[PDB]
């Protein structure tokens, strides 16, 4: 017995395009964040920490122990 | 009335699939191809000097 | 110093090239080196296509500067109309 | 500004990542300078420097083909 | 109805759905009782049977919109050949390996990977992340 | 000297079906003749000298 | 720019005739004479045999396999220096 | 009559049916040459214990790639086949000199065939540096071979380019402005302007190199005063240029397939895609030094080639874009044309960035010389050019035979082809991140798995390359006839029906002016 | 050395090729960013019925797509030109190393003293130690001092070669008639492993370059042994 | 029956035979160089030549006899002419680089000087100027000889198509003999090789350039050409122009400003 | 003229589908066989 | 550039052109399908009394079809517009796609 | 595009021929050689 409601009627792939642009840009700045997280902080945090106490000649010298080189015994 | 993927498109899916796991899993595992994968968490060390 | 003893194209020019410069004379383009300019293009006004066949190739350029050209075959017959703009056109055979 | 040479230092005559005309240089201003001195009676000590950069610098089979191009008369720089 | 190569220069017959009103009928040529159909669509259509109104959109149109727009099955067929193709490629990749290739080097022998392996360790491959980082120096094992 | 251009003209209108390269007469087959002969023994002559090039010889 | 003249006006073949004859050509006859008096062959230098010229990596694929296409004996020398 | 038609041709669709027939020929020459290589890296160790052969075969495919397939195809098929339809015109405008144009890429590939069999073959890069390439390294017959090979197919091309421009400037109908030719005629107008600049300059490098090797000259040997390098110069200076040839008619093809099965009248932004074509061309001609980041070049003149590369990514985004834009809002036919094109636009735009990456001579210290660049590149030339051919082809075969390919075949082409070159070549970046070289016939044995896969993936196009062969004969084999044709009023080439005949335009289109 | 299944760049060794990382994950995250963006926007253009078949005004959206890839190439120029000219930047080195490429081996030279130098051949698959890495090894590896600057000039005495060191980030090509510099600092004591990167011939795989770290003393007293 | 200004060519076999005739002299070179045998060149030279001259008798037949080529036809003939010489322009830049990269930049083999130690350059203000401005007034006379043929003037066209010819003959004989009276050679390093495969390239283009002002000179003799219809002979002006043009910088870079 | 339509404007005939099998057979492999026999000529000088 | 109402208004005069004839009737749905919308009941009540003057039952029944594929996956268009155009169905006898079973496959 | 129906339809069993030929007549040339590689580095 109900008539149906005008619905809209104009424009709808110009909105669909719209919605999804922004969609993109939102996971954009998403996925932005999270490799600055996986990645590029992870590496630079990797080799700040590796240096902070590295100490060269006790790896040189357990380097020498293993055999490793021609010019150290 | 029905077409070639009709009458056979569910049988070329079902056999093309079997077929090609079966053959890549084979020559990926029983033919001796090295794929030298990591050491990591696989290999033990062992004295070389 | 100044004599003469060339040719002039008047004298010598031959075939396709005499054909194009004799029919230029009388302000004719039998070969088709000129753009034709368009008539106002209605059912009453249509632009007239020559052909020497019953049918031709028409492009319509249907505004200014579009870089769309839109292109049909034109028959002998009642002035057809470009699927696009809709301006008239009309064979005129020979 | 005697000894102490580790190596050849940074010339702003030659910045780039091309050192061929640092070695060339060198080579000739020592054999120019040894030339001089040698002539009139003074000491080749004072053509050291050149001495040590161009020997740093110079791949050895570039010396020694200039050496044996300079006795053969075959040399085509200006000493 | 037929469609002949030497018509190539005329007004043409399409089903597309973005052209909605063809350039011809689907059905130029009327038989008696198709004209008296014509005639009669000049009167009020609603005097017109359904059986009428359907004989009369088929001969203005070969398919209808649903018609035109089917689905099929063909994705079936394109996927399963391809991969009975890819799987073909294996074949001829197993025959490789057992006509064509001879033995890898001895480097890759159980022994000589273990003993690889400890060696670089012991010169601290890729110590900050790539190699030696995943090793326990400590405990003697890889890191879990 | 004097100006011959029409009867050349005359000449290569003739409608005798002749493409142009053959349009002057029989010289022109002849030269023809010459120029393929020569292109095509000295092409088989290449591949000969390819044929022997290939090998080790001395 | 230019050096200085005149002509013009409807330039055609007299004046570029007018050219040829009166500016072309007898520069044509100065440098003529500039060069044949300037001719004559000069003292051919002392051979040194540098390393840079004369320069044989593959035999020539004419004569003797040495000698330069337009080998002028009098001041070519080849690799061992001046002809006899 | 078959010699007159075939052999004595004045025809351009007969002359672009020659080039389609012999750069078909070439890329079974080139794929080949290809399985070649990655049979010789499929597992670690030597295969053919001649790494000469190696370096030959390397080179040669390279060669047979560039030279014998795409540009015969792209310039001589649909070039030749297409501009003048697209136009209106009755043919080019030096239908015999177009003849010779194909003529002689016959020789110039028996000249390259003869290096590879005297002697032990140019085994030197494509490239063809000194002192690798003079008289000593490659002393004998093969390298001289090739730089005739190169001279012959130079001379082709220089005078395609002349007959391609003078066409598209002069034989238009006289309403037609250049702004009212079609993309790919623009394409092709670029392309024959890019080759009539660059290939005057390779030949002086390639003589200079004949005459150091054979007249004593030493342009290029530092015994004489010369230089190695000046030699990179002339070559890339024609090698930069060179890549945009060989891809500026795959963009133009991919312009025309998308707007047609995206069910447009129109690309989008046309003015915009003239407008990034005539940029890239003229870009292309001033970072050649890219390809010379570590001979030791001043680090001013390495940060003008980084700075100069990128802006080339500005026009070209704006194509990428375009095409997007194209097929925004289309009723879209899956056809297998528009497969390929839509693996274009994605495989393409992967290649460019990791160009981007290439760009930036710092980085390319440690990526120059090693796989990185082989995956770049074959992500723009495998999955660009060769994509680009492939929709190309699928697309007007139908024009050209007037028969219709079995299109569920062509899909399933599509696919194989598809997984065959990512699994060959996306490995490559991890190889050259880190540090394989290329041009090498062994690696290290930490290499082994990318290596493996990699050559697994050349197997897979294989397949794909064996059944479009069977795809091409079924559909003669069947002779489905053409008969409509969707979108004639924005396709002229179609106007005149499938195949056209022999002649066409003999009456000019009517154009007006208004 | 690279390892088994890896992904990306060696580790660094020295500072330069930290930079090198470091500028590497920022431009690959655009690369990423952009080739997702537009396979992204292809699969959205391609999922609707919904068209729009008219001509579209391009003026508007040519500046979105002009001026934002602009301003993304600036962000990846501008790091990446910093490193170059850091890269090029005054080190003053305390130690000169020359090599010459040749056909097909490396020979080094150490003449800032005494004239030392020695070739550098790779070690043959079958007289490989065990343990040792196939086509890598040599029999006369490159000994330096750690932490140290050193200017190593590179030229070669037959066709062209290429020095290369992947996780030092170097590679300088070897040209006849040419002395080429580079600089090298090692942060760390050990091995690093590189190969010929320009194609010299049927050898080109089977000559590389082993660096050897050490204290200063040990390569002083190293030095004097190879006289 | 067509209803375009455009020419049809009729099928031809000079496109391969000129095709093969390329096939032989490369391929004759190779031979000359490496298997010392000049057979397949002088083969591969014959019939280069006999396609040349059949090829643009041709052309000649198809235009003074047939009439083909309309204005449209002559306007694709004057791009395609322009287009080859601009080819033929980046074809000597690539020897002018060379020569620049070499004395910009003198390596130690040459004395790190330029010219090189024991080069005893030319003196460019003895037969080098000679060229020069035999060059320049055969640039002066060709001029003359195409504005007689506009004004109809049979006689004078010919006169001043003689006169650029002879000059052009008069620089190949010079040229000739500064080749021989030359102290240094093409093996005497960078010098020798940039000097005579520079000038020799532009010599082989004046070589080129006077044969195509004779084959004008005869088909004028012939009236073959009109006062307003005479494309073969501006070609050749035009071609004859580049050739001078690159003659003034070879004068300015090579000989004088590399003495 | 020379023949026109479809199988009528190339160099091949496709008259009959076997023997145009024959002769695609023959051309494409022929280009694919090639670098293999090459290798092979090489690998056999030496 | 031109709002909502007034380009109603446009198409809506279009198809009210009393002698409108074939070629127009076919230009203007051809025309107004490429643009991003449905058409809005008015203009398709005009087009469908087109059809009747032009005696062409088959092309109202397309009209109506090309109505349901310009909603694309909006699957509450087509009823809304079929229900405002049913006093005009009723008018004309114009039978819908579905009444005509011309919506199976 | 529309089409004719096949003048010289090429039945299942037709296309499984002219397939094999194909393949065939790429992978028999390449693989005898292959297959024989070691004979001719034996030389
Ligand atoms: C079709 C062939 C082709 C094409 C078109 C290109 C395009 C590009 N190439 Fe590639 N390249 C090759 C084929 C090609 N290349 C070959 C064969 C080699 C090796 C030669 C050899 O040594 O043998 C090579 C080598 C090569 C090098 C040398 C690397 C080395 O040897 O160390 C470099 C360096 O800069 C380079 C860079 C680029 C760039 C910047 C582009 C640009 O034109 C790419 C532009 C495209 C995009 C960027 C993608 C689309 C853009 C967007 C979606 C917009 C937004 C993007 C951004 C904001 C970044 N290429
Ligand atoms: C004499 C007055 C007019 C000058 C010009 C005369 C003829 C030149 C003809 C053609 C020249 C073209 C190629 C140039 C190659 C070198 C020739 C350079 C000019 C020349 O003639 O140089 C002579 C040496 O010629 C030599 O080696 C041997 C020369 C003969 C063999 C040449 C073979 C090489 C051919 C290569 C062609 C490649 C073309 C490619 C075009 C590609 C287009 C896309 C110099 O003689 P010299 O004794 O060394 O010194 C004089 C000492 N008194
Ligand atoms: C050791 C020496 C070796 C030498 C080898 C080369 C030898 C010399 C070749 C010299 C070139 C001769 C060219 C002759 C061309 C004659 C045909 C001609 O000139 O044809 C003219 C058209 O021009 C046309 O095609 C113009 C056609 C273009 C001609 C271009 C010629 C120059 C290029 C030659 C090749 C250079 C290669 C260099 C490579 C390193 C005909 O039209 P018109 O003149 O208007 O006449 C019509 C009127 O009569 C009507 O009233
Ligand atoms: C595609 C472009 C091709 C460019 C054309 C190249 C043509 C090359 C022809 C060379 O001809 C050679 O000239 C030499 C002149 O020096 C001759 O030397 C001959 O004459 C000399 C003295 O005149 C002596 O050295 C010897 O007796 C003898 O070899 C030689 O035999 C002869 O063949
Ligand atoms: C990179 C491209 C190559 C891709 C892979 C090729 C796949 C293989 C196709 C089969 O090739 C055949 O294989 C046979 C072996 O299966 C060979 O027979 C060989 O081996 C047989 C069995 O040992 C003997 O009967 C034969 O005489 C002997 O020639 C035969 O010559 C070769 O044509
Ligand atoms: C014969 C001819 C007259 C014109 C005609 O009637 O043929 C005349 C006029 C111009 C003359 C030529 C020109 O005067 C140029 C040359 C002048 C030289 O003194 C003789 C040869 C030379 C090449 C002349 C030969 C001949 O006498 C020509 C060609
Ligand atoms: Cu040495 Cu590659
Ligand atoms: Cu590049
Ligand atoms: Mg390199
Ligand atoms: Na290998
Ligand atoms: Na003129
Ligand atoms: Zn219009």
């Amino acid at each position: 017995s109900t008539a149906l409601a005008k619905p809209q009627m104009r424009g709808l792939l110009a909105r669909r395009l719209r919605f999804h642009i922004v969609g993109a840009f939102m996971v954009s700045l998403g996925f932005a964040t999270f490799y600055k997280f996986a990645v590029a902080e992870k590496r630079k945090k990797a080799y700040a920490d590796f240096y902070r106490n590295y100490d060269s000649m006790k790896d040189f010298e357990e380097m020498r122990k293993a055999g490793i080189f021609q010019s150290a015994k | 009335a029905p077409d070639f993927h009709d009458k056979y498109g569910n049988a070329v899916l079902a056999s093309g699939a079997t077929f090609c796991v079966a053959v890549w899993v084979y020559m990926a595992t029983q033919i001796g191809i090295e794929w030298n994968p990591s050491p990591v968490g696989r290999v033990t060390p062992k004295e070389w000097r | 110093a100044s004599g003469g003893g060339v040719p002039t194209d008047e004298e010598q020019a031959t075939g396709l090239e005499r054909e194009v410069m004799l029919a230029a004379r009388k302000g004719q383009d039998p070969y088709n080196i000129l753009a034709p300019k368009a008539t106002s293009g209605t059912k009453e006004d249509p632009n007239l296509v020559p052909s020497i066949t019953n049918k031709r190739i028409v492009g319509c350029i249907c505004e200014e500067d579009n870089s769309t050209v839109i292109w049909f075959w034109l028959h002998k017959g009642e002035a057809q109309r470009c699927p696009s703009c809709g301006t008239h056109y009309k064979l005129v055979p020979h | 500004k005697i000894k102490n040479y580790q190596t050849a230092p940074f010339d702003s005559r030659f910045p780039n990542q091309n050192q061929t005309r640092n070695c060339w240089q060198n080579y000739l201003d020592f054999h120019r300078c040894e030339k001089a001195m040698t002539a009139k009676g003074g000491d080749v000590s004072v053509c050291e420097w050149y001495r040590r950069v161009y020997k740093s610098l110079c791949p050895i089979s570039w010396v020694s083909t200039w050496d044996d191009r300079r006795a053969e008369g075959t040399f085509p720089g200006k000493i | 109805s037929v469609v002949k190569s030497e018509d190539y220069a005329l007004p043409s017959y399409v089903d597309r759905r973005d052209y909605p009103l063809p350039d011809v009928a689907h059905v130029k040529n009327l038989s008696a009782s198709q004209k008296a159909l014509k005639e009669k669509e000049k009167a009020s259509w609603s005097s017109l049977s359904i059986d009428e109104k359907v004989e009369l959109y088929r001969l203005k149109f070969k398919e209808s919109f649903a018609e035109m727009n089917r689905s099929t099955n063909e994705w079936k067929t394109v996927v399963g050949a391809a991969m009975f193709f890819i799987g073909f490629t294996a074949l001829l990749l197993i025959w490789e390996k057992h006509y064509v290739y001879g033995p890898i080097p001895h480097t890759f022998e159980e022994e000589w990977v273990a003993k690889q392996t400890k060696r670089m360790l012991d010169m601290k491959v890729a110590p900050i992340q790539g190699f030696s980082a995943k090793w326990d120096y400590d405990k003697n094992e890889w890191k879990k | 000297f004097e100006n011959r251009v029409a009867e050349k003209q005359k000449l290569f209108q003739e409608d005798n079906g002749l493409p142009v390269h053959l349009k002057g007469g029989a010289t022109d087959n002849i030269l023809y003749r010459v120029t393929m002969t020569l292109c095509l023994g000295g092409t088989l002559y290449s591949l000969y000298c390819l044929g022997w090039a290939s090998f080790p010889h001395k | 720019a230019s050096a200085a003249k005149g002509d013009h006006g409807g330039t055609g073949a007299r004046t570029w005739r007018f050219l040829t004859f009166g500016l072309a050509l007898p520069s044509v006859a100065l440098c003529t004479l500039n060069s044949w008096l300037h001719s004559g062959h000069r003292e051919r230098p002392a051979f040194i045999p540098y390393h840079h010229l004369r320069i044989r990596t593959k035999p020539f694929s004419w004569g003797d396999g040495n000698h330069t296409f337009f080998h002028n004996p009098r001041v070519n020398p080849l690799p061992t220096g001046y002809e006899k | 009559m078959f010699i007159n038609r075939w052999l004595f041709s004045t025809n351009h669709k007969d002359i672009g049916t020659l080039y389609l027939l012999f750069g078909a020929w070439a890329g079974m020459v080139g794929t080949a040459l290809s399985l070649l290589i990655r049979a010789e890296l499929g597992q670690p160790g030597t295969l053919l214990g001649d790494d000469q052969i190696y370096n030959v075969v390397v080179t040669a495919h390279a060669f047979v790639m560039i030279f014998f397939m795409v540009m015969p195809i792209m310039i001589g098929g649909f070039g030749n086949w297409l501009v003048p339809l697209m136009i209106g015109a009755p043919d080019m405008a030096f239908p015999r000199m177009n003849n010779m144009s194909f003529w002689l890429l016959p020789p110039s590939f028996l000249l390259l065939l003869a290096s590879s069999m005297v002697e032990a073959g140019a085994g030197t890069g494509w490239t063809v540096y000194p002192p690798l390439a003079g008289n000593l390294a490659h002393a004998g017959a093969s390298v001289d071979l090739t730089i005739f090979s190169l001279h012959l197919a130079g001379v082709s091309s220089i005078l395609g380019a002349i007959n391609f421009i003078t066409t598209i400037i002069n034989m238009k109908p006289p309403a037609m402005s250049q702004y009212q030719t079609p993309l790919f005629v623009w394409s092709v107008m670029i392309t024959a302007v890019l080759l009539l600049l660059s290939l005057p300059v390779l030949a002086a490098g390639i003589t200079m190199l004949l005459t150091d090797r054979n007249l004593n000259t030493t342009f290029f040997d530092p015994a004489g005063g010369g230089d190695p390098i000046l030699y990179q110069h002339l070559f890339w200076f024609f090698g930069h240029p060179e890549v945009y040839i060989l891809i500026l008619p795959g963009f133009g093809m991919i312009s025309h397939i998308v707007t047609y099965y995206s069910g447009k009248k129109e690309p989008f932004g046309y003015m915009g895609m003239v407008w990034a074509m005539m940029s890239i061309g003229f870009l292309g001609f001033i970072v050649w030094a890219h390809h010379m980041f570590t001979v030791g070049m001043d680090v001013d003149t390495r940060a003008y080639f980084t700075s100069a590369t990128m802006i080339i990514a500005i026009p070209t985004g704006v194509k990428v874009f375009s095409w997007l834009a194209t097929l925004h809002g289309g009723n879209i036919k899956w056809s297998p044309a528009m497969m390929w094109a839509l693996g274009f636009i994605f495989l393409f735009t992967v290649g460019g960035l990791t160009g981007i990456v290439l760009a930036n001579s710092s980085l390319d210290i440690v990526l120059h010389d090693t796989y990185y660049v082989v995956a770049h590149f074959h992500y723009v030339l495998s999955m660009g050019a060769v994509f680009a051919i492939m929709g190309g082809f699928v697309h007007w075969f139908p024009l050209f035979s007037g028969y219709t390919l079995n299109d569920t075949w062509a899909k399933i082409h599509f696919a194989i082809m598809f997984v065959g070159v990512n699994m060959t070549f996306f490995p490559q970046h991890f190889l050259g991140l880190s540090g394989m070289p290329r041009r090498y016939s062994d690696y290290p044995d930490a290499y082994t798995m990318w290596n493996t896969i990699s050559s697994m993936g050349s197997f897979i196009s294989l397949t794909a390359v064996m059944l479009m062969v069977f795809i091409i004969w079924e559909a003669f084999a069947s002779k489905r006839e053409v008969l409509t044709v969707d979108l004639t009023t924005t396709n002229l080439e179609w106007l005149n029906g499938c195949p056209p005949p022999y002649h066409t335009f003999e009456e000019p289109t009517y154009v007006n002016l208004k | 050395m690279a390892y088994p299944m890896q992904l990306g760049f060696q580790d660094a060794t020295s500072p330069i090729m930290e930079e090198l990382l470091h500028f590497h994950d920022h431009t690959l995250m655009i690369v990423f960013l952009i080739s997702s963006l537009v396979l992204y926007i292809i699969s959205l253009m391609l999922t609707t019925k919904l068209t729009h078949t008219s001509t579209m005004d391009a003026q508007e959206v040519e500046t979105i797509w002009t001026i934002l890839p602009a301003i993304i190439l600036i962000l990846i120029a501008l790091p990446s030109l910093r490193i170059l000219y850091m890269m090029d930047e005054i080190n003053n080195p305390s130690l000169t190393v020359k090599t010459m490429g040749h056909q097909w081996y490396w020979s080094y030279e150490y003449t800032d003293y005494e004239d030392l130098s020695f070739d550098s051949y790779m070690i043959p698959t079958s007289e490989l130690k065990p343990g040792e890495l196939r086509l890598l090894e040599v029999d006369n590896r490159v000994v330096l001092p750690m932490e140290m600057t050193i200017r190593m000039l590179v030229s070669s005495e037959d066709v062209l070669h290429s020095w290369a060191v992947p996780s030092l980030g170097l590679k300088t090509d070897a040209i006849p008639g040419r002395l080429n510099q580079t600089t090298l600092m090692s942060s760390r004591p050990g091995l690093y492993y590189g190969q010929c990167s320009e194609i010299c011939g049927s050898n080109h795989s089977f000559m590389p370059i082993v660096l050897e770290l050490v204290p200063l003393k040990y390569f002083e007293k190293w030095s004097a042994s190879m006289l | 029956h067509q209803t375009h200004a455009y020419h049809m060519v009729n099928p031809s076999p000079w496109p391969l035979t000129g095709a093969l005739s390329a096939l032989l002299m490369t391929s004759g070179l190779t031979m000359w160089f490496h298997f010392n045998s000049m057979t397949l060149l002088m083969i591969g030279l014959t019939t280069n030549m006999l396609t040349m001259y059949q090829w643009w008798r041709d052309v000649i037949r198809e235009s003074t006899f047939q009439g083909h080529h309309t204005p449209a036809v002559q306007k694709g003939l004057r791009y395609g002419m322009i287009l080859f010489i601009i080819s033929e322009v980046l074809f000597f830049t690539g020897f002018f680089w060379a020569f620049y990269h070499s004395s910009l930049a003198p390596t130690p083999e040459l004395g790190g000087c330029w010219p090189p130690t024991g080069i005893h350059p030319l003196n460019p203000l003895e037969v080098p100027l000679l060229n020069t401005s035999v060059l320049l007034a055969s640039g002066v006379s060709i001029t003359w000889a195409h504005h007689s043929l506009m004004e109809g003037d049979r006689k004078h066209m010919l006169q001043a198509l003689f006169i650029t010819i002879t000059l052009g003959v008069y620089f190949t004989l010079l040229q000739a003999s500064e080749y021989y009276e030359a102290p240094f050679t093409i093996s005497d390093g960078v010098y020798g090789s940039t000097f005579f495969v520079a000038t020799g390239f532009h010599g082989l283009h004046v070589i080129i350039g006077s044969t195509f002002l004779i084959v004008c000179f005869f088909r004028q003799l012939k009236f073959h050409f009109t006062s307003n219809h005479h494309f073969g002979f501006e070609a050749a002006a035009w071609y004859w122009h580049f050739v001078d043009v690159v003659w003034l910088f070879l004068y300015v870079s090579i000989y004088w400003w590399g003495s | 003229h020379y023949e026109e339509g479809p199988g009528k404007n190339i160099p091949f005939s496709v008259e009959n589908k076997w023997r145009l099998l024959a002769m695609m057979t023959l051309f494409f492999g022929s280009g694919f066989a090639a670098p293999f026999f090459i290798v092979r000529h090489q690998l056999l000088k030496k | 550039h031109e709002t909502d109402e007034e380009f109603d208004a446009r198409w809506v005069t279009y198809f009210n052109k009393p002698d409108i004839d074939a070629w127009e009737l076919r230009k203007g749905m051809n025309t107004l399908v490429g643009y991003d919308l449905v058409p809005e009941p008015k203009i398709i009540d005009a087009a469908l009394r087109a059809c009747r003057r032009l005696n062409d039952f088959a092309s109202a029944v397309r009209i109506l079809e090309v109505v349901k594929d310009k909603a694309g996956p909006h699957k509450e268009i087509y009823p809304y517009v079929i229900q405002e155009l049913r006093p005009t169905l009723n008018e004309l006898g114009i039978s819908t796609p579905e009444e005509l079973g011309l919506d199976k496959v | 595009i529309t089409a004719k129906p096949a003048k010289t339809p090429t039945s299942p069993k037709e296309q499984a021929i002219g397939l094999s030929v194909t393949f065939l007549s790429f992978l028999l040339p390449a693989g005898w050689v292959l297959y024989h590689l070691d004979n001719y580095k034996k030389s």
